[PDB]
């Protein structure tokens, strides 16, 4: 989800980090 | 005669898709903005239509009524709501992996019936 700082509140474009 | 932020096309023609939609509006500002340009859903879109949505940077967390911790500040997906990750009835802690929903969707989801 979009959180109000650096997700920029509206939905990007993937970033590449695998979830541990 | 507004516009959204997004396009800015108006409540009678989207510039971003070329389809007239009514705008939707801040409470800080009175700022529209599309559902559609604004990524919402029925839900969401009409959500913003019962209550005051507020533009982002007003879209306190609900919860807190803030916005203050912002930074964890997240924005319902199913209304558009704003609550502060670790606000929330099983707190986030991290930003949804998936889509994230907030309480009013859920209620609305349980109180829908007869
Ligand atoms: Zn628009
Ligand atoms: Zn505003
Ligand atoms: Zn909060
Ligand atoms: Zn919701």
């Amino acid at each position: 989800a979009r959180t109000k700082q650096t997700a920029r509140k509206s939905t990007g474009g993937k970033a590449p980090r695998k979830q541990l | 005669g507004s516009y959204c932020d997004f396009c800015l096309g108006g409540s009678n023609m989207n510039k971003k898709s070329g389809r007239p939609e009514e705008l939707v509006s801040c409470a800080d500002c009175g700022r529209s903005g599309h559902p559609t340009c604004l990524q919402f859903t029925l839900n969401m879109t009409e959500a913003v239509k019962t209550y005051k949505w507020q533009c982002i940077e007003c879209k306190s967390c609900i919860l807190c009524g803030t916005s203050e911790n912002d930074d964890q500040l997240l924005f319902c997906d199913d209304c558009d709501r704003g609550y502060h990750m670790y606000c929330l009835n099983p707190p986030v802690a991290e930003p949804p992996e998936g889509s994230w929903s907030c309480h009013l969707c859920w209620e609305l989801l349980k109180e829908k019936a007869s």
